[PDB]
């Protein structure tokens, strides 16, 4: 077999992709924050705009 | 001899695959986060003028 050619192959010269993906994964959370946040200020607009009609 | 020579080059081939389809995902990550961070702030100030016109009336 050559189970050593791949895992060689993803070995070496892994700065790059390692790079890439932690800074894919930064932006995800970034992603993820942002969205609860638009989530958590829509409700209150939701809730102000309720309190208005009254 | 040869058959690291190929297997030099699918390896290569494979992680500039791999690079293009991360560089493409951050690119548009990047965009949607501008458009979402666009779009908190435009929320808090709703949030933020709502707020007033309530406390505005008692
Ligand atoms: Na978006």
């Amino acid at each position: 077999r050559n189970k050593l050619a791949a895992a060689k192959c993803r070995n070496r010269r892994r700065e790059l992709t390692d790079r890439l993906q932690a800074e894919t994964d930064q932006l995800e959370e970034e992603k993820a924050e942002l969205e609860s946040e638009i989530a958590e200020l829509q409700k209150e607009k939701e809730r102000l705009e309720f309190v208005l009609v009254a | 001899r040869l058959r690291n020579r190929i297997a030099a080059s699918k390896c290569r081939k494979r992680k500039l695959e791999r690079i293009s389809r991360l560089e493409e995902k951050v690119k548009t990550l990047k965009s949607q986060n501008t458009e979402l961070a666009s779009t908190a702030s435009l929320l808090r100030e709703q949030v933020a003028q709502l707020k007033q016109k309530v406390l505005s009336h008692v």
